[PDB]
């Protein structure tokens, strides 16, 4: 498994070319995820600076305090 | 003959005398232990609220009405 292309569908690496972009790490849900949370997005971003932070589309009642935001 | 159906009506008399228990203990302490339950099933949510330092309004119980307004 590389980052150009990972081993699991769900599982999506943004790689940076350049020294101006931004590096992301995506999982959506699915297979044995609850139905309510079937198809959202847990990512993680680092800025070209190299500051990493965690965003989620679930609502607001399933995030973790790390994600909040 | 009258007095078989005298024994009988002294039966029915003593059939209907009988002591009925208290039943509101059983019927009572079992609806508070379901209060019980049921308000203890929120201790797990609020405890974590308090210690994620939450506010009031942002902590979201997953309570579902009862019956008893417990």
């Amino acid at each position: 498994s590389t980052a150009a292309v990972t081993g699991q569908t769900g599982l999506t690496i943004t790689y940076p070319a350049s020294a101006t972009e931004s590096a992301a790490i995506q999982g959506t849900f699915g297979n044995s995820a609850a139905i309510k949370i079937k198809n959202q997005t847990l990512t993680w971003t680092r800025t070209p600076e190299g500051a990493w932070s965690c965003a989620t589309t679930v609502e607001a009642k399933f995030k973790p305090a790390g994600c909040a935001s | 003959t009258l007095i078989e159906l005298m024994i009988v009506v002294a039966i029915i008399g003593i059939l209907a005398a009988i002591a009925i228990p208290q039943y509101q203990n059983y019927i009572a302490k079992s609806q508070v232990s379901r209060v019980m339950s049921e308000t203890g099933s929120l201790k797990t949510v609020i405890e974590t609220c308090i210690l994620d330092g939450k506010t009031a309004a942002n902590c979201e119980l997953g309570w579902t009405n009862s019956n008893l307004l417990g």
